[PDB]
């Protein structure tokens, strides 16, 4: 119908938070790979001269931005990691919602704003609450291992 | 965050056409609805419908589906998250009852179950519908008359009489005063005709120290006419201050 | 096209100045300040903004078509002449002396 | 609402202003044919069959051209890639001897046929030879006698740039890497600066010609509703107007002199190439165009320059100074480089109340783009004559700021610096950085009230 | 630190020609561009023109267009100004300048040195 | 208190082997984006010269040094998957504990060795024990499939 059907890549930009929540896999994909299934099937076009005269110009261009795109992509996959929840695109946490954030409701944040938007009205905090769900882990982390010692 | 203005009252007569626009600020034009509702004080505030400046889809009331049609245009955007636009609700074959004061709507949410539901109200721009000509405001002043001779007040105001249609506004030098304002609305004779009137407050101590003049004026008579209180008076409770 | 007023501008070191100017179309303001011996010496870059070595005296402070440069506290190195500057053109210009 | 709970997620919509290393897609029918060496191109991908991009419904993102990257990005790459070319070629720090220069028979000795004593490939042979040289390409010495020196032997150093390579403009995406995204304007008229409305997103830009003029923009794109002008602030009389034309006007150019490759070997494996001989006539290059096409264009800018200006009438006029780059339209024609004198294009005033234009032009060989420190470049003849054919797409004005009571506004060819022939070209586009780890509440707690 | 020096004193009889330098340090030469100034004793500080030194590009005013003429060199760094046909009313002193950046030429944040001129 | 408070960086490098237990994510974090966060950020500082004359002697350095600390740092992850639990932090196992490998108790394991120090004492047994976790998954993997094919 329409999660089920096509939509392309960053199409939900101005689409609200709950619209967006459907088109993950869309911008959740693509962001290493993206250009690895392109650049590895066009790049063995019948030329013969990949890397010919060693390295050049492009040369590092590509490089110097191939090796950014996957530690760029190993780090939104290290805080999936280290908040203990990488099954992507939704995990709920321990941490509750500091109204301090924002005071607004679900109602209207769901389906009036949009990510773009939302992500900027919350930008300031997200440095204090993605420490909030380290900290969540690393209690669960020890909870878990005080019970390991006893059974 | 944002505010609409709209279309003054513009006068028609009974069998003829009305438009009535609404342009707003602040906020994503596109991204609500925009609704339409009157204030008939025989029927109550009837909604009349919405449309979707995106999609174009529409809902009308069939009450008015033959007769009236909306439409829009363009979004004019100011920043990456706010915008400007504009919308119309025209109306033909005219009664007297469709009649009140009228208010664009901007709507609620983008998504969910009150979707074009109302939040966001516009100014409301009173519409009456006759066949009889139109008089203008002529402004005129009146003899100074305290309110309280115990403080010691010297009040003074202009006087509207005879003006056809509402509305009718008043500001004091120009929008340079600004505490002491008082105002009210009008009534219609036998004859068929409405009358207003203001007024103001300051000391009858200080009288010839800073001056005030009322800005009066009207728009379908396109006339803005100006007067002042004349102080050399003689009533009971402004003698005794003297 | 700036109309730099106003004219005679002598007081005590002990007092308050303030210059203003006028335009018709909009633009990026500048002020400066010559003396003896030295050039023109920049003192304002935006309008609001401050140049190099200049203390909070130096107050710039309207959104209008009249802008002006107030140097409250004088002092004897501020003896000199000052012009407003926009785009290509230039003020009148004021001459404060002993 | 109930107790609410953060809860994270993968895969967001969300991006942020960025700049970050591009890289370059080629063109199928470009790769395959040999061309031999070609700028840099055959160093980059391919460009994909499909030309994919995808609209961005409800957005209306803010571009402003001036402040833009991927122009401070491309010509970082162009000069680059040249230097690099050139790298291996041959130079001519040899060739710095006295030249004893007769003239050959406008005319004040354009052409002249200069000889000199050089060191072949092997030290035991100083062969006195005998070559041709332009005017401009060559200066005398002391008293004018027959003596003349190359123009920038003493002060530079000459690099003859290998004739198997070719300096054809190859149109040029530039494709994004990985968690970024180049986003484009798809609207019709766009000032350059402020929102957008039609935007959309794409993983390379169109094909951007890296053709490099000095007056006239040729091959690019036209306009699409009607011709648009193109300025940070018009009031800056030190800032460039950009134009760019809905329908382009095709100009003509030729050398028209039938030349005579001829390899002298200063060795050992290199030999310097000159133009031995003329064969037949001896002519003047120069560059055609419709005078009538050329003014109901210069119709088209007016009423639109007229739109940021006030309705007060507009003259046009020459350079008012500057090298030959600058002062005149300058661009290569089959290998090349021209210089023709544009002040017939540039001289009229245009007010409310046949036949074509033959423009003059001198050939260089020895040029420095980009202004290099003691860096120049011999390119050699091309053999034979020579003709092409360019679409004037826009162009560059500079306005003079000291408004008079006549005037009224002057308006004559920029071109000063290179950044605004990317500029005129990548104003549809920006680079953004993906964001998609996003924190958001909804009623949802981390399943642990048993374990 | 971007220094700015230029000649002295050099005396001249109406209807001659002139020339003066302007070297300069601290920047990119030809990134920056530079402009000068016929500030006159009394009346209005009259702006000339400015100049590009990239590509040599440049600008003049129509009081002293034709007569004036602005030039470079970069194998120096020294920014020259040229100027014929002199006269009564172009008799003060002159003084090249730059931005405070290259972003925007008109906040002139670089000023030249003293350069007497007698007429 | 002290489990949901701050720590540092390898700060329980001296502390029992029971009290690292909570601060993994101190040194589970930063093994990748450590530097890529504070690359990122401290590079795009206004200099607009970053890889200018193409790459330097700090060019290689850092790339030779980047591409390490990935190909590092996924050697743990693909161990983590070729294990069967990329859960991280704590993980058990079928592969049951030989005391050829430990003789010793749980209650001094725990309570008075540190990692640093236990690491060591079972540094040659490693390679054994972790073979034995991988033909553990294999065992698991066998046993999946058989009842995937009856149902
Ligand atoms: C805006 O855009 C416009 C439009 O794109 C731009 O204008 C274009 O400009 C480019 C270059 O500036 C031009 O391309 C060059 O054209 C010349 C001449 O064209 C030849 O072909 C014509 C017919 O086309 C045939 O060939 C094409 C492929 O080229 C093929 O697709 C087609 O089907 C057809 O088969 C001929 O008409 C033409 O003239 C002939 O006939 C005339 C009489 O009719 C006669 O007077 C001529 O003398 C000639 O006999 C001519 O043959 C090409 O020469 C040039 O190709 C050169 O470069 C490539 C890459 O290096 C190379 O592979 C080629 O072989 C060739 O290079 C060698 O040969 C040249 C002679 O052909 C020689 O001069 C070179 O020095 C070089 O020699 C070297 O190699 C040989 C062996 O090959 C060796 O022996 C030597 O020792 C030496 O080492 C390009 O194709 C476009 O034509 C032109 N388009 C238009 C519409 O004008 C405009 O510039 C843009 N604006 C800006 C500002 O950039
Ligand atoms: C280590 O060794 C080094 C050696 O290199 C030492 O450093 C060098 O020392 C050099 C000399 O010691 C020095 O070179 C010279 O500097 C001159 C400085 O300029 C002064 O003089 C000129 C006149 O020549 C004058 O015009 C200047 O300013 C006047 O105008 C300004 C305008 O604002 C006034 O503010 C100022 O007061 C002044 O006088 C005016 O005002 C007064 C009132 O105050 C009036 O009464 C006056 O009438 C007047 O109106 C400076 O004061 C520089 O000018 C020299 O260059 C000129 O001269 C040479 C030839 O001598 C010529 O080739 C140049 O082109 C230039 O000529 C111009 O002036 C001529 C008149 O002299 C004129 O005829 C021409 O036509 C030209 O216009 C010269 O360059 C050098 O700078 C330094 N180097 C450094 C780096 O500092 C160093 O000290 C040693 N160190 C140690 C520890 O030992
Ligand atoms: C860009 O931004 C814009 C603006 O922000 C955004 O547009 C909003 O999109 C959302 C989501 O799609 C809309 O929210 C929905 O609104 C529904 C209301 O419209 C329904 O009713 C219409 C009236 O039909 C009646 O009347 C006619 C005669 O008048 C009669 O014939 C009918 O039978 C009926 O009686 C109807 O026309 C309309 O039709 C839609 O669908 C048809 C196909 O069936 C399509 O052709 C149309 O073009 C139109 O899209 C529709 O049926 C509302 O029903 C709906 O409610 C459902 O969902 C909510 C929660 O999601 C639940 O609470 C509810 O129970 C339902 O399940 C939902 O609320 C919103 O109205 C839009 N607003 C505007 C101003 O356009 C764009 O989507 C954005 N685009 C992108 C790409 O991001
Ligand atoms: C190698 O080649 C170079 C370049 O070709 C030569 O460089 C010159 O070097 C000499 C060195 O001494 C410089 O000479 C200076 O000349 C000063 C006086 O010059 C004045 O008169 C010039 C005379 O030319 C006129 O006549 C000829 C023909 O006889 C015409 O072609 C020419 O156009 C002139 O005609 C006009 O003037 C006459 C009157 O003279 C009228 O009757 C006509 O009707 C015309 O109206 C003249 O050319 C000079 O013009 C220059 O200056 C004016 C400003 O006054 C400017 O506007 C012009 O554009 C031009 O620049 C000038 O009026 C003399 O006082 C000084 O001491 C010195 O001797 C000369 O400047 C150099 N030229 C250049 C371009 O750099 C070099 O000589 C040569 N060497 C050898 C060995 O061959
Ligand atoms: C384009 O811009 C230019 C520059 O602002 C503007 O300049 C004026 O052009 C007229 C030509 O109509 C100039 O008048 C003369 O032009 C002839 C060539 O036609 C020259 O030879 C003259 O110079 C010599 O002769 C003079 C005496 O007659 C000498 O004083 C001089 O030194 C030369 O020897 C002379 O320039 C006029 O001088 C200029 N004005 C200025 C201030 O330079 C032109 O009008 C503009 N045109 C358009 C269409 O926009
Ligand atoms: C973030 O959220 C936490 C809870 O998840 C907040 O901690 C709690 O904050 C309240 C104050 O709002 C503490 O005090 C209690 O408040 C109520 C009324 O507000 C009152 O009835 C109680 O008697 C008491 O005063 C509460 O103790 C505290 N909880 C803990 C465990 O400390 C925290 O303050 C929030 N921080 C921000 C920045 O929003
Ligand atoms: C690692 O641990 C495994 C068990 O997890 C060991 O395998 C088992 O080892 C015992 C010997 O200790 C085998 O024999 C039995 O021993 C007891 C007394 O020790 C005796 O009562 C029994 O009758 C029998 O002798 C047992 O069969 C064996 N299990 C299997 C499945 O083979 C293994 O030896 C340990 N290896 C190391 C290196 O520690
Ligand atoms: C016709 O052209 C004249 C110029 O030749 C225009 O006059 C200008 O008018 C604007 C305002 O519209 C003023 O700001 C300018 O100063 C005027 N310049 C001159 C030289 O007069 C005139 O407006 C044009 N008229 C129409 C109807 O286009
Ligand atoms: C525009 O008209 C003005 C006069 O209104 C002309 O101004 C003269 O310009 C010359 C320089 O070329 C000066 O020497 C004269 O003093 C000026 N005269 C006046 C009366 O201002 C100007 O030449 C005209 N421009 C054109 C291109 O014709
Ligand atoms: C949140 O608080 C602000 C005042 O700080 C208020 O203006 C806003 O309406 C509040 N939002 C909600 C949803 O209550
Ligand atoms: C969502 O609603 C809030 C107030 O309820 C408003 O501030 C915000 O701008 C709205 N979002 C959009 C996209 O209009
Ligand atoms: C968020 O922090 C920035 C500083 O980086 C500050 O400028 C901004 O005002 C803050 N946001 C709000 C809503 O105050
Ligand atoms: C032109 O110069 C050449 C140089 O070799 C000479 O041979 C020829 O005679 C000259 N032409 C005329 C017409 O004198
Ligand atoms: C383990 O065995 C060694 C002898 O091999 C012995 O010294 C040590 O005490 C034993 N440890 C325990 C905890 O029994
Ligand atoms: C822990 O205890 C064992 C013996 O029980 C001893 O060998 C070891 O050194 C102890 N660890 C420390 C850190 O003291």
């Amino acid at each position: 119908g329409i999660g089920a059907v096509f939509l392309g890549f960053l199409g939900a930009a101005g689409s609200t938070m709950g619209a967006a929540s459907m088109t993950l896999t869309v911008q959740a994909r693509l962001l290493l790979s993206g250009i690895v299934q392109q650049q590895n099937n066009l790049l063995r076009a019948p030329e013969a001269q990949e890397r010919m005269l060693q390295l050049t110009v492009w040369g590092i261009k590509q490089l110097q931005a191939r090796v950014l795109a996957v530690e760029r992509y190993l780090g939104d996959q290290q805080l999936l990691g280290i908040w203990g929840c990488s099954g992507k695109l939704i995990c709920c946490t321990a941490v509750p919602w500091n109204a301090s954030w924002s005071n607004k409701s679900l109602d209207r944040i769901w389906n009036n704003m949009t990510w773009m938007e939302w992500e900027r009205e919350i930008d300031n905090y997200t440095s204090e609450i993605y420490t909030l769900i380290e900290e969540s882990q690393n209690q669960q982390e020890k909870n878990e291992q005080e019970l390991l010692e006893l059974d | 965050q944002g505010q609409l203005v709209q279309s003054g009252a513009e006068l028609k007569k009974p069998g003829a056409s009305v438009k009535i626009s609404c342009k707003t600020s602040g906020y994503r034009f596109n991204f609500y609805h925009i609704n339409w509702i009157r204030q008939t004080a025989g029927r109550g505030p009837e909604w009349m419908g919405w449309i979707s400046p995106y999609s174009g889809d529409k809902n009308l009331a069939p009450a008015f589906q033959d007769r009236v049609i909306m439409t829009t245009d363009t979004e004019v955007p100011v920043t990456s998250f706010t915008s400007t636009g504009a919308a119309y609700m025209e109306i033909r074959n005219l009664k007297f009852d469709d009649t009140g004061t009228y208010f664009c709507a901007k709507g609620l949410l983008r998504d969910g179950s009150s979707t074009w539901l109302p939040y966001l109200w516009g100014q409301g721009t009173l519409l009456t519908v006759s066949s009889a000509s139109t008089k203008g405001p002529s402004v005129f002043p009146l003899a100074p008359s305290s309110k309280s001779t115990s403080g010691g007040t010297a009040a003074l105001g202009c006087l509207v009489k005879d003006y056809f249609p509402e509305p009718v506004t008043v500001s004091w030098n120009s929008g340079a005063l600004t505490s002491g304002v008082h105002t009210f609305p009008a009534v219609l004779q036998s004859s068929g005709l409405y009358s207003l009137s203001s007024v103001v407050t300051v000391p009858s101590s200080s009288l010839g120290t800073q001056t005030y003049i009322c800005n009066v004026n009207h728009k379908p008579s396109n006339t803005k006419v100006d007067k002042r209180v004349e102080p050399k008076s003689c009533d009971k409770g402004l003698e005794v201050l003297f | 096209v700036l109309t730099q007023s106003p004219g005679t501008l002598s007081l005590s070191p002990g007092e308050t100045a303030i210059i203003s100017c006028r335009t018709s179309q909009y633009g990026s303001l500048a002020w400066y300040q010559q003396r003896p011996g030295q050039a023109p010496r920049l003192v304002i870059y935006s309008g609001s903004t401050r140049a190099a070595g200049i203390p909070d005296r130096f107050s710039g402070s309207r959104w209008g078509p009249d802008y002006n440069l107030t140097i409250s506290n004088l002092e004897s190195g501020d003896f000199g002449v000052y012009y407003c500057q926009q785009y290509e053109f230039f003020g009148q210009g004021t001459k404060v002396q002993v | 609402v109930e107790k609410l709970w953060v809860t994270v997620y993968y895969g967001v919509p969300v991006w942020k202003e960025a700049t970050t290393t591009l890289f370059c897609a080629s063109d199928a029918k470009a790769y395959d044919t040999e061309v031999h060496n070609v700028w840099a191109t055959h160093a980059c991908v391919p460009t994909d069959p499909n030309p994919q991009e995808v609209v961005l419904e409800n957005v209306t993102e803010h571009f402003n051209m001036w402040k833009n990257n991927m122009v401070e990005q491309m010509q970082e790459d162009i000069i680059s890639l040249w230097d690099q070319s050139l790298k291996p070629c041959v130079k001519l720090t040899p060739l710095c001897v006295t030249l004893n220069c007769k003239d050959v028979n406008m005319e004040r000795g354009e052409i002249k046929n200069c000889s000199f004593n050089i060191t072949t490939s092997i030290r035991d042979k100083v062969q006195k030879e005998y070559a041709l040289f332009y005017k401009l390409d060559v200066v005398p010495i002391d008293n004018n006698n027959t003596s003349y020196r190359l123009i920038s032997c003493d002060t530079s150093v000459i690099t003859q740039a290998c004739p198997k390579i070719s300096f054809e403009p190859i149109p040029i995406h530039y494709c994004a890497p990985a968690g970024f995204a180049i986003l484009k304007c798809n609207d019709k008229t766009f000032n350059g600066k402020g929102p957008c409305k039609n935007v959309s997103t794409v993983q390379c830009t169109h094909g951007i010609r890296p053709v490099v003029s000095t007056q006239l923009l040729l091959n690019g794109s036209l306009a699409e509703e009607e011709v648009v002008i193109r300025s940070d602030n018009f009031t800056n009389n030190a800032k460039t107007i950009i134009v760019q034309l809905k329908e382009s006007v095709e100009i003509n150019c030729t050398r028209p002199n039938n030349n005579t490759r001829k390899s002298i070997h200063i060795g050992p494996g290199r030999a310097f190439y000159t133009t031995g001989e003329i064969i037949g006539d001896i002519r003047q290059a120069h560059c055609n165009i419709s005078r009538a096409k050329w003014n109901d264009t210069l119709k088209q800018i007016v009423i639109k320059l007229r739109e940021q200006f006030e309705n007060k009438t507009i003259v046009f006029n020459h350079s008012s100074g500057g090298d030959p780059e600058i002062v005149m339209h300058s661009f290569n024609c089959g290998g090349e480089f021209f210089y023709c004198n544009s002040t017939q294009l540039f001289n009229s005033t245009w007010n409310n109340n046949g036949n074509t234009i033959t423009l003059p032009c001198r050939i260089k060989q020895i040029i420095n783009m980009w202004q290099e420190i003691g860096k120049a470049m011999y390119a050699p003849p091309i053999r034979g004559q020579i003709r092409c054919s360019s679409n004037i797409t826009g162009l560059l004005l500079t306005r003079d700021g000291c408004i008079n009571e006549n005037g009224t506004e002057i308006f004559r060819p920029g071109g000063g610096d290179m950044r605004d022939n990317w500029r005129s070209e990548l104003y549809k586009y920006k680079v953004v950085k993906i964001e998609p780890l996003g924190v958001a509440p909804t009623k949802c707690k981390r399943r642990v009230v048993g374990r | 630190q971007v220094q700015l020096v230029q000649s002295g004193g050099q005396m001249k009889k109406p209807g001659e020609s002139m020339r003066i330098s302007c070297r300069a340090s601290g920047y990119e030469f030809i990134d920056c561009t530079l402009n000068w100034i016929r500030l006159a004793p009394g009346k209005r500080p009259e702006w000339m023109g400015w100049l590009k030194p990239r590509g040599g590009a440049v600008n003049y005013c129509r009081p002293l267009q034709g007569r004036v003429t602005m030039t470079r060199d970069v194998y120096s760094d020294t920014a020259f100004l040229e100027l014929r046909s002199l006269t009564v009313d172009d008799t003060a002193v002159y003084f090249c300048t730059r931005g405070k950046n290259c972003d925007y030429n008109w906040d002139f944040e670089h000023w030249g040195r003293g350069t007497p001129v007698i007429v």
